[PDB]
Protein backbone atom coordinates (compact mmCIF):
# COMPACT_ATOMS: atom_id res chain seq x y z
CA UNK A 1 0.00 0.00 0.00
CA UNK A 2 2.83 2.32 -1.22
CA UNK A 3 0.32 5.62 -0.18
CA UNK A 4 2.21 8.30 -2.50
CA UNK A 5 1.72 11.98 -2.24
CA UNK A 6 2.69 15.08 -4.61
CA UNK A 7 1.37 18.72 -3.46
CA UNK A 8 1.11 22.12 -5.78
CA UNK A 9 0.31 25.26 -6.06
CA UNK A 10 1.66 27.47 -3.33
CA UNK A 11 3.37 30.60 -4.12
CA UNK A 12 4.20 34.28 -2.71
CA UNK A 13 0.96 36.61 -2.44
CA UNK A 14 -0.14 39.36 -0.41
CA UNK A 15 -2.39 40.00 2.36
CA UNK A 16 -5.82 39.34 1.40
CA UNK A 17 -4.96 37.16 -1.01
CA UNK A 18 -5.66 33.69 -2.74
CA UNK A 19 -4.25 30.48 -3.42
CA UNK A 20 -5.35 27.16 -4.76
CA UNK A 21 -3.39 24.03 -3.49
CA UNK A 22 -3.82 20.53 -4.90
CA UNK A 23 -2.27 16.99 -3.89
CA UNK A 24 -2.12 14.05 -6.68
CA UNK A 25 -2.11 10.75 -5.01
CA UNK A 26 -1.03 6.89 -6.17
CA UNK A 27 -0.27 3.90 -4.21
CA UNK A 28 -3.66 3.25 -2.66
CA UNK A 29 -7.51 3.58 -3.17
CA UNK A 30 -7.47 7.53 -2.47
CA UNK A 31 -11.38 6.86 -2.31
CA UNK A 32 -11.45 5.15 0.53
CA UNK A 33 -8.70 7.41 2.69
CA UNK A 34 -9.61 10.02 5.01
CA UNK A 35 -6.98 13.38 4.10
CA UNK A 36 -5.85 15.83 5.92
CA UNK A 37 -3.97 19.16 5.24
CA UNK A 38 -1.36 20.07 7.79
CA UNK A 39 0.95 23.09 7.68
CA UNK A 40 4.78 23.80 9.83
CA UNK A 41 6.55 26.93 9.72
CA UNK A 42 10.27 27.57 10.63
CA UNK A 43 10.53 27.55 14.03
CA UNK A 44 6.90 27.02 15.12
CA UNK A 45 4.35 24.03 16.17
CA UNK A 46 3.27 21.38 13.92
CA UNK A 47 -0.29 22.63 13.36
CA UNK A 48 -3.33 20.78 11.70
CA UNK A 49 -5.58 22.98 9.18
CA UNK A 50 -8.40 20.37 7.69
CA UNK A 51 -9.09 16.66 7.31
CA UNK A 52 -12.01 15.64 4.84
CA UNK A 53 -13.32 12.20 5.07
CA UNK A 54 -13.54 9.81 1.98
CA UNK A 55 -16.71 10.64 0.22
CA UNK A 56 -16.04 14.16 1.08
CA UNK A 57 -18.86 14.99 2.97
CA UNK A 58 -17.48 15.23 6.48
CA UNK A 59 -14.92 18.28 6.48
CA UNK A 60 -13.23 19.79 9.84
CA UNK A 61 -11.44 23.17 10.53
CA UNK A 62 -9.09 24.38 12.92
CA UNK A 63 -10.40 27.63 14.17
CA UNK A 64 -7.28 29.67 12.97
CA UNK A 65 -8.49 29.16 8.93
CA UNK A 66 -12.34 28.62 9.95
CA UNK A 67 -14.11 30.37 6.49
CA UNK A 68 -10.87 31.74 4.87
CA UNK A 69 -10.06 28.02 3.74
CA UNK A 70 -11.99 25.32 2.03
CA UNK A 71 -10.71 21.78 1.61
CA UNK A 72 -12.41 19.81 -1.54
CA UNK A 73 -11.08 16.36 -3.13
CA UNK A 74 -11.72 14.48 -6.75
CA UNK A 75 -12.11 10.77 -6.36
CA UNK A 76 -12.42 10.38 -9.96
CA UNK A 77 -8.69 12.09 -10.03
CA UNK A 78 -7.16 11.10 -6.77
CA UNK A 79 -6.38 14.74 -6.22
CA UNK A 80 -7.29 16.28 -3.04
CA UNK A 81 -7.45 20.57 -2.89
CA UNK A 82 -7.54 23.67 -0.57
CA UNK A 83 -8.99 27.03 -1.63
CA UNK A 84 -7.35 29.48 0.81
CA UNK A 85 -9.05 33.10 0.59
CA UNK A 86 -8.15 35.93 2.87
CA UNK A 87 -4.59 35.37 3.27
CA UNK A 88 -2.86 36.34 6.35
CA UNK A 89 1.05 36.55 7.07
CA UNK A 90 0.75 34.27 9.77
CA UNK A 91 -0.80 31.74 7.08
CA UNK A 92 2.85 31.50 5.84
CA UNK A 93 4.21 28.04 6.07
CA UNK A 94 4.99 24.70 4.56
CA UNK A 95 1.67 23.07 3.67
CA UNK A 96 1.37 19.35 3.13
CA UNK A 97 -1.40 16.60 2.63
CA UNK A 98 -0.84 13.37 5.00
CA UNK A 99 -2.57 10.13 5.35
CA UNK A 100 -2.04 7.34 7.12
CA UNK A 101 1.26 8.11 8.49
CA UNK A 102 3.05 9.04 5.26
CA UNK A 103 2.68 12.69 4.11
CA UNK A 104 4.07 14.44 0.45
CA UNK A 105 7.13 16.79 0.19
CA UNK A 106 4.93 20.04 0.97
CA UNK A 107 4.21 22.97 -0.74
CA UNK A 108 5.46 26.89 -0.19
CA UNK A 109 2.85 29.86 1.13
CA UNK A 110 4.40 33.32 1.88
CA UNK A 111 1.99 36.00 2.67
CA UNK A 112 4.21 39.04 2.87
CA UNK A 113 3.46 42.63 2.70
CA UNK A 114 7.51 43.36 2.15
CA UNK B 1 -1.99 16.13 30.23
CA UNK B 2 -3.26 16.39 34.34
CA UNK B 3 -6.49 15.92 32.14
CA UNK B 4 -5.20 12.46 31.38
CA UNK B 5 -3.78 11.07 34.65
CA UNK B 6 -6.36 8.54 36.02
CA UNK B 7 -8.48 8.69 32.92
CA UNK B 8 -7.95 4.71 32.82
CA UNK B 9 -10.83 2.10 34.28
CA UNK B 10 -10.27 -1.31 34.95
CA UNK B 11 -7.51 -3.96 36.10
CA UNK B 12 -5.68 -6.82 34.16
CA UNK B 13 -9.20 -9.13 33.92
CA UNK B 14 -11.09 -6.75 32.75
CA UNK B 15 -9.18 -4.72 30.70
CA UNK B 16 -7.66 -1.16 30.80
CA UNK B 17 -10.15 0.45 29.15
CA UNK B 18 -10.69 4.30 28.33
CA UNK B 19 -14.24 6.11 28.09
CA UNK B 20 -14.93 7.27 24.69
CA UNK B 21 -17.69 9.44 22.29
CA UNK B 22 -18.21 8.28 18.89
CA UNK B 23 -20.71 9.78 16.60
CA UNK B 24 -23.41 12.90 16.72
CA UNK B 25 -24.95 12.92 18.53
CA UNK B 26 -22.23 11.49 21.16
CA UNK B 27 -22.26 7.46 21.90
CA UNK B 28 -20.25 6.26 25.08
CA UNK B 29 -18.37 3.57 24.34
CA UNK B 30 -15.50 1.58 26.79
CA UNK B 31 -12.77 0.84 24.96
CA UNK B 32 -9.68 -1.11 26.01
CA UNK B 33 -5.97 0.26 25.36
CA UNK B 34 -4.24 -2.06 22.99
CA UNK B 35 -0.96 -1.42 21.96
CA UNK B 36 -0.56 -5.00 20.23
CA UNK B 37 -3.18 -4.24 17.51
CA UNK B 38 -3.74 -1.44 15.06
CA UNK B 39 -7.54 -0.67 14.58
CA UNK B 40 -10.23 1.23 15.92
CA UNK B 41 -12.58 -1.67 16.40
CA UNK B 42 -15.79 -1.76 18.14
CA UNK B 43 -19.49 -3.78 18.78
CA UNK B 44 -21.82 -2.91 15.99
CA UNK B 45 -24.73 -4.91 17.12
CA UNK B 46 -25.89 -6.39 20.71
CA UNK B 47 -23.54 -9.59 22.42
CA UNK B 48 -22.77 -11.78 25.51
CA UNK B 49 -20.48 -10.49 27.96
CA UNK B 50 -21.15 -6.97 26.56
CA UNK B 51 -24.25 -3.78 27.59
CA UNK B 52 -23.35 -1.13 24.64
CA UNK B 53 -22.53 -0.90 21.30
CA UNK B 54 -22.39 1.93 19.00
CA UNK B 55 -25.13 2.29 16.32
CA UNK B 56 -23.90 3.48 13.35
CA UNK B 57 -27.24 4.01 11.95
CA UNK B 58 -27.94 6.27 15.28
CA UNK B 59 -25.30 8.78 14.14
CA UNK B 60 -25.30 11.45 11.68
CA UNK B 61 -21.86 12.04 11.00
CA UNK B 62 -20.87 8.35 10.22
CA UNK B 63 -20.02 7.27 6.88
CA UNK B 64 -19.31 3.85 5.58
CA UNK B 65 -16.55 2.90 3.36
CA UNK B 66 -18.39 0.19 1.88
CA UNK B 67 -16.39 -2.69 2.45
CA UNK B 68 -15.54 -5.57 5.66
CA UNK B 69 -12.82 -6.14 7.33
CA UNK B 70 -11.53 -9.90 8.72
CA UNK B 71 -8.77 -10.68 10.96
CA UNK B 72 -8.60 -14.42 11.80
CA UNK B 73 -5.70 -15.23 14.76
CA UNK B 74 -5.08 -17.93 16.75
CA UNK B 75 -7.61 -17.75 19.96
CA UNK B 76 -10.24 -16.74 16.93
CA UNK B 77 -11.38 -13.79 14.61
CA UNK B 78 -13.43 -10.91 14.20
CA UNK B 79 -15.54 -9.40 11.06
CA UNK B 80 -16.81 -5.76 10.96
CA UNK B 81 -17.92 -2.63 8.39
CA UNK B 82 -15.23 -0.28 8.23
CA UNK B 83 -16.21 3.57 8.32
CA UNK B 84 -15.44 7.09 9.27
CA UNK B 85 -16.76 8.80 12.18
CA UNK B 86 -15.90 11.90 14.73
CA UNK B 87 -14.94 10.77 18.36
CA UNK B 88 -13.94 12.85 21.39
CA UNK B 89 -11.80 11.56 24.58
CA UNK B 90 -13.17 13.67 27.36
CA UNK B 91 -10.45 12.94 29.97
CA UNK B 92 -8.03 14.20 27.19
CA UNK B 93 -9.41 16.24 24.94
CA UNK B 94 -11.81 19.29 24.18
CA UNK B 95 -12.70 18.85 20.08
CA UNK B 96 -13.41 16.04 18.27
CA UNK B 97 -11.69 14.30 15.57
CA UNK B 98 -12.06 11.90 12.31
CA UNK B 99 -11.47 8.72 12.55
CA UNK B 100 -11.52 5.05 10.79
CA UNK B 101 -14.13 2.59 12.71
CA UNK B 102 -14.02 -1.40 12.62
CA UNK B 103 -17.72 -2.41 14.04
CA UNK B 104 -17.93 -5.75 14.56
CA UNK B 105 -20.74 -7.61 13.85
CA UNK B 106 -19.27 -11.30 13.94
CA UNK B 107 -16.32 -12.82 16.51
CA UNK B 108 -14.89 -15.56 18.00
CA UNK B 109 -13.18 -15.62 21.39
CA UNK B 110 -13.19 -11.73 21.23
CA UNK B 111 -15.46 -10.34 23.71
CA UNK B 112 -14.62 -12.92 26.20
CA UNK B 113 -16.46 -13.63 29.67
CA UNK B 114 -16.18 -11.00 32.41
CA UNK B 115 -14.84 -7.79 30.42
CA UNK B 116 -16.20 -4.22 30.83
CA UNK B 117 -15.16 -2.98 27.27
CA UNK B 118 -17.23 -2.75 23.86
CA UNK B 119 -14.40 -2.05 21.82
CA UNK B 120 -10.11 -1.93 21.56
CA UNK B 121 -8.47 0.70 20.60
CA UNK B 122 -5.66 -0.21 18.77
CA UNK B 123 -2.58 2.01 19.21
CA UNK B 124 0.47 -0.09 17.17
CA UNK B 125 1.56 1.43 14.11
CA UNK B 126 0.01 1.70 10.42
CA UNK B 127 2.04 -2.16 9.43
CA UNK B 128 -0.22 -4.13 11.53
CA UNK B 129 -3.85 -2.35 10.16
CA UNK B 130 -6.38 -4.55 8.57
CA UNK B 131 -7.86 -4.72 6.01
CA UNK B 132 -4.39 -2.96 5.24
CA UNK B 133 -1.77 0.12 6.02
CA UNK B 134 -3.77 2.75 4.27
CA UNK B 135 -6.36 2.29 6.63
CA UNK B 136 -5.46 5.61 8.73
CA UNK B 137 -4.89 4.17 12.72
CA UNK B 138 -6.70 6.02 15.54
CA UNK B 139 -2.95 7.82 16.90
CA UNK B 140 -1.73 8.63 13.16
CA UNK B 141 -5.41 10.53 13.14
CA UNK B 142 -4.86 12.10 16.35
CA UNK B 143 -1.71 13.07 16.19
CA UNK B 144 -2.29 15.04 12.93
CA UNK B 145 -5.71 16.33 13.87
CA UNK B 146 -4.61 17.57 17.67
CA UNK B 147 -0.96 18.67 17.02
CA UNK B 148 0.09 16.27 19.97
CA UNK B 149 3.57 14.96 19.51
CA UNK B 150 3.77 10.84 18.34
CA UNK B 151 4.24 9.83 21.81
CA UNK B 152 2.13 8.07 24.63
CA UNK B 153 2.42 6.92 28.03
CA UNK B 154 0.60 4.24 29.86
CA UNK B 155 0.58 3.52 33.59
CA UNK B 156 -1.53 0.03 34.60
CA UNK B 157 -2.51 0.58 38.69
CA UNK B 158 -4.49 -2.66 38.96
CA UNK B 159 -1.74 -4.70 40.80
CA UNK B 160 -8.75 0.54 40.06
CA UNK B 161 -7.67 2.00 36.98
CA UNK B 162 -4.76 4.12 35.30
CA UNK B 163 -3.52 6.31 32.95
CA UNK B 164 -3.37 6.97 29.20
CA UNK B 165 -1.09 10.16 28.16
CA UNK B 166 -1.84 11.00 24.48
CA UNK B 167 0.35 13.00 23.51
CA UNK B 168 3.57 12.86 25.90
CA UNK B 169 5.14 11.50 29.85
CA UNK B 170 3.40 13.03 32.57
CA UNK B 171 6.10 13.72 35.49
CA UNK B 172 4.09 12.79 38.38
CA UNK B 173 3.72 8.85 37.11
CA UNK B 174 6.81 7.80 37.68
CA UNK B 175 9.87 8.39 40.13
CA UNK B 176 13.76 7.39 39.16
CA UNK B 177 14.89 7.93 35.55
CA UNK B 178 13.69 6.37 31.96
CA UNK B 179 14.90 4.07 30.15
CA UNK B 180 14.81 3.48 26.97
CA UNK B 181 15.17 0.44 24.38
CA UNK B 182 15.24 0.67 20.48
CA UNK B 183 12.15 -0.40 18.65
CA UNK B 184 12.95 -2.88 16.27
CA UNK B 185 10.57 -2.85 13.95
CA UNK B 186 8.01 -0.95 13.62
CA UNK B 187 4.06 -3.03 13.90
CA UNK B 188 4.11 -4.41 17.43
CA UNK B 189 5.87 -2.37 19.14
CA UNK B 190 9.19 -4.89 18.77
CA UNK B 191 11.84 -4.69 21.18
CA UNK B 192 15.24 -6.81 21.91
CA UNK B 193 15.98 -9.15 24.88
CA UNK B 194 18.76 -9.89 25.90
CA UNK B 195 18.75 -12.26 29.07
CA UNK B 196 16.07 -13.60 31.54
CA UNK B 197 17.44 -13.72 35.39
CA UNK B 198 15.30 -15.47 37.31
CA UNK B 199 16.36 -15.62 41.63
CA UNK B 200 19.89 -14.26 40.14
CA UNK B 201 20.37 -16.76 37.49
CA UNK B 202 19.93 -16.30 34.20
CA UNK B 203 18.82 -19.12 31.92
CA UNK B 204 21.21 -20.87 29.92
CA UNK B 205 19.15 -19.98 26.34
CA UNK B 206 20.36 -18.10 23.65
CA UNK B 207 19.95 -15.11 23.11
CA UNK B 208 17.77 -15.29 19.54
CA UNK B 209 15.33 -17.74 22.09
CA UNK B 210 13.27 -14.45 23.60
CA UNK B 211 13.44 -13.16 20.23
CA UNK B 212 12.03 -15.53 17.74
CA UNK B 213 9.80 -14.65 15.93
CA UNK B 214 9.35 -11.34 17.96
CA UNK B 215 9.30 -9.98 21.75
CA UNK B 216 6.60 -6.89 21.90
CA UNK B 217 5.30 -4.70 24.06
CA UNK B 218 0.88 -5.18 24.55
CA UNK B 219 -1.35 -3.85 26.77
CA UNK B 220 -3.86 -6.06 25.24
CA UNK B 221 -2.70 -9.30 26.14
CA UNK B 222 -3.60 -9.88 30.52
CA UNK B 223 -0.11 -12.48 31.06
CA UNK B 224 3.45 -12.64 30.77
CA UNK B 225 3.60 -14.52 27.33
CA UNK B 226 6.78 -16.84 26.97
CA UNK B 227 7.83 -19.21 23.91
CA UNK B 228 7.31 -22.72 25.04
CA UNK B 229 11.26 -23.60 25.62
CA UNK B 230 11.06 -20.57 27.16
CA UNK B 231 8.30 -20.54 29.60
CA UNK B 232 9.64 -23.94 30.34
CA UNK B 233 13.18 -22.70 31.71
CA UNK B 234 11.05 -19.73 33.60
CA UNK B 235 9.06 -22.71 35.48
CA UNK B 236 12.16 -24.82 36.20
CA UNK B 237 13.85 -22.27 37.55
CA UNK B 238 10.86 -20.63 39.52
CA UNK B 239 10.34 -24.24 41.09
CA UNK B 240 14.31 -24.66 41.90
CA UNK B 241 14.86 -20.77 43.09
CA UNK B 242 11.28 -22.28 45.24
CA UNK B 243 13.10 -24.46 48.18
CA UNK B 244 9.45 -24.96 49.14
CA UNK B 245 7.22 -27.99 48.94
CA UNK B 246 5.81 -27.76 44.63
CA UNK B 247 3.10 -26.22 42.83
CA UNK B 248 0.91 -28.64 41.25
CA UNK B 249 1.91 -28.64 37.65
CA UNK B 250 -1.56 -27.40 37.09
CA UNK B 251 -0.56 -24.00 38.56
CA UNK B 252 2.25 -23.70 36.19
CA UNK B 253 -0.19 -24.08 32.91
CA UNK B 254 -3.19 -22.19 34.47
CA UNK B 255 -5.39 -25.33 34.83
CA UNK B 256 -4.93 -25.13 39.19
CA UNK B 257 -4.99 -22.41 41.23
CA UNK B 258 -2.50 -22.32 44.58
CA UNK B 259 -4.39 -21.14 48.02
CA UNK B 260 -2.94 -20.50 51.20
CA UNK B 261 -4.39 -19.41 54.95
CA UNK B 262 -5.06 -15.85 53.89
CA UNK B 263 -2.62 -14.79 55.91
CA UNK B 264 0.70 -17.02 55.17
CA UNK B 265 0.83 -14.73 51.96
CA UNK B 266 3.04 -16.72 49.60
CA UNK B 267 5.57 -13.72 48.14
CA UNK B 268 8.29 -14.05 50.88
CA UNK B 269 9.36 -17.67 48.85
CA UNK B 270 9.11 -16.76 44.93
CA UNK B 271 12.27 -15.00 43.10
CA UNK B 272 12.19 -12.32 41.04
CA UNK B 273 12.04 -12.06 37.32
CA UNK B 274 14.26 -9.94 35.65
CA UNK B 275 14.21 -9.12 31.80
CA UNK B 276 17.33 -6.99 29.80
CA UNK B 277 16.77 -4.56 27.00
CA UNK B 278 19.11 -3.51 24.66
CA UNK B 279 19.61 0.23 25.95
CA UNK B 280 20.33 2.95 22.73
CA UNK B 281 23.77 2.52 22.71
CA UNK B 282 23.89 -1.09 22.13
CA UNK B 283 27.25 -1.94 24.84
CA UNK B 284 24.88 -1.13 27.47
CA UNK B 285 21.59 -2.70 28.92
CA UNK B 286 19.15 -2.10 31.71
CA UNK B 287 16.78 -4.99 33.49
CA UNK B 288 13.02 -4.67 34.20
CA UNK B 289 12.15 -6.58 37.55
CA UNK B 290 8.96 -8.23 38.28
CA UNK B 291 8.36 -9.52 42.61
CA UNK B 292 6.40 -12.57 43.06
CA UNK B 293 3.41 -10.23 43.86
CA UNK B 294 2.69 -9.05 39.86
CA UNK B 295 3.50 -12.83 38.61
CA UNK B 296 1.31 -15.06 41.79
CA UNK B 297 -1.99 -13.12 41.16
CA UNK B 298 -5.04 -13.11 43.39
CA UNK B 299 -7.92 -14.63 42.09
CA UNK B 300 -14.19 -16.32 52.22
CA UNK B 301 -11.37 -18.27 54.50
CA UNK B 302 -8.70 -18.68 51.63
CA UNK B 303 -6.86 -15.93 49.08
CA UNK B 304 -5.94 -17.70 45.98
CA UNK B 305 -3.55 -17.06 43.15
CA UNK B 306 -2.60 -17.77 39.36
CA UNK B 307 0.63 -17.84 37.73
CA UNK B 308 0.74 -14.47 35.83
CA UNK B 309 3.03 -16.17 32.82
CA UNK B 310 1.50 -18.44 30.26
CA UNK B 311 3.29 -20.08 26.91
CA UNK B 312 3.38 -18.67 23.50
CA UNK B 313 3.99 -19.97 20.15
CA UNK B 314 5.74 -17.26 17.49
CA UNK B 315 6.40 -14.36 20.14
CA UNK B 316 7.43 -13.27 24.14
CA UNK B 317 4.76 -10.98 24.83
CA UNK B 318 5.55 -8.09 27.28
CA UNK B 319 1.71 -8.16 28.84
CA UNK B 320 -0.51 -6.70 31.66
CA UNK B 321 1.93 -9.34 34.32
CA UNK B 322 5.07 -7.06 33.22
CA UNK B 323 3.58 -3.23 32.63
CA UNK B 324 1.19 -3.18 35.76
CA UNK B 325 5.02 -2.84 37.34
CA UNK B 326 6.13 0.32 35.23
CA UNK B 327 5.05 3.54 33.20
CA UNK B 328 5.44 2.48 29.78
CA UNK B 329 6.58 5.09 27.19
CA UNK B 330 5.42 4.46 23.31
CA UNK B 331 7.95 7.18 21.92
CA UNK B 332 7.55 6.62 18.28
CA UNK B 333 8.67 9.87 17.30
CA UNK B 334 12.08 7.92 18.51
CA UNK B 335 11.70 4.89 17.94
CA UNK B 336 11.85 3.22 21.38
CA UNK B 337 10.09 2.15 24.35
CA UNK B 338 10.60 3.60 27.38
CA UNK B 339 10.13 2.27 31.02
CA UNK B 340 10.21 3.13 34.62
CA UNK B 341 9.39 2.05 38.33
CA UNK B 342 5.49 2.54 38.49
CA UNK B 343 4.75 4.55 41.86
CA UNK B 344 1.31 3.04 42.13
CA UNK B 345 2.78 -0.16 41.69
CA UNK B 346 2.81 -1.41 45.26
CA UNK B 347 1.25 -3.93 47.76
CA UNK B 348 1.28 -3.73 51.18
CA UNK B 349 3.70 -0.62 50.91
CA UNK B 350 6.53 -2.57 49.10
CA UNK B 351 7.44 -1.84 45.54
CA UNK B 352 6.51 -4.78 43.41
CA UNK B 353 8.75 -4.15 40.12
CA UNK B 354 12.50 -2.45 39.81
CA UNK B 355 14.53 -0.96 37.45
CA UNK B 356 18.38 -0.84 37.60
CA UNK B 357 20.93 -0.50 35.40
CA UNK B 358 22.87 -0.19 33.08
CA UNK B 359 25.24 -3.39 32.79
CA UNK B 360 26.99 -4.82 30.16
CA UNK B 361 26.48 -6.80 26.86
CA UNK B 362 29.98 -7.70 25.94
CA UNK B 363 29.20 -11.43 26.73
CA UNK B 364 25.26 -11.07 24.55
CA UNK B 365 25.66 -11.56 20.41
CA UNK B 366 25.02 -7.93 18.62
CA UNK B 367 21.88 -8.84 17.66
CA UNK B 368 19.56 -11.09 19.37
CA UNK B 369 16.58 -10.96 16.82
CA UNK B 370 17.36 -13.41 14.14
C1 LIG C 1 -8.27 -6.22 17.35
C2 LIG C 1 -7.54 -7.03 18.35
C3 LIG C 1 -6.96 -7.67 19.18
C4 LIG C 1 -6.27 -8.48 20.22
C5 LIG C 1 -7.26 -8.87 21.38
C6 LIG C 1 -6.91 -8.62 22.69
C7 LIG C 1 -7.82 -8.86 23.69
N1 LIG C 1 -7.49 -8.56 25.00
C8 LIG C 1 -8.16 -8.60 26.21
O1 LIG C 1 -9.24 -9.07 26.30
C9 LIG C 1 -7.51 -8.07 27.36
C10 LIG C 1 -8.03 -8.31 28.61
C11 LIG C 1 -7.35 -7.90 29.71
C12 LIG C 1 -6.12 -7.12 29.50
C13 LIG C 1 -5.45 -6.58 30.59
N2 LIG C 1 -4.87 -6.12 31.48
C14 LIG C 1 -5.70 -6.86 28.23
N3 LIG C 1 -6.33 -7.37 27.21
C15 LIG C 1 -9.10 -9.37 23.38
C16 LIG C 1 -9.42 -9.67 22.06
C17 LIG C 1 -8.55 -9.37 21.07
F1 LIG C 1 -8.87 -9.62 19.82
N4 LIG C 1 -5.23 -7.49 20.82
C18 LIG C 1 -4.04 -7.99 21.24
N5 LIG C 1 -3.06 -7.26 21.74
O2 LIG C 1 -3.76 -9.30 21.23
C19 LIG C 1 -4.85 -10.27 20.93
C20 LIG C 1 -5.59 -9.69 19.67
C21 LIG C 1 -6.42 -10.73 18.73
C22 LIG C 1 -5.30 -10.68 17.69
F2 LIG C 1 -5.84 -10.44 16.44
F3 LIG C 1 -4.30 -11.66 17.64
C23 LIG C 1 -4.70 -9.44 18.44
Amino acid sequence: AQVQLQESGGGLVQPGGSLRLSCAASGFTFSSAIMTWVRQAPGKGREWVSTIGSDGSITTYADSVKGRFTISRDNARNTLYLQMNSLKPEDTAVYYCTSAGRRGPGTQVTVSSH
Amino acid sequence: FLAMVDNLQGDSGRGYYLEMLIGTPPQKLQILVDTGSSNFAVAGTPHSYIDTYFDTERSSTYRSKGFDVTVKYTQGSWTGFVGEDLVTIPKGFNTSFLVNIATIFESENFFLPGIKWNGILGLAYATLAKPSSSLETFFDSLVTQANIPNVFSMQMCGANGGSLVLGGIEPSLYKGDIWYTPIKEEWYYQIEILKLEIGGQSLNLDCREYNADKAIVDSGTTLLRLPQKVFDAVVEAVARASLIPEFSDGFWTGSQLACWTNSETPWSYFPKISIYLRDENSSRSFRITILPQLYIQPMLNYECYRFGISPSTNALVIGATVMEGFYVIFDRAQKRVGFAASPCAEIAGAAVSEISGPFSTEDVASNCVP
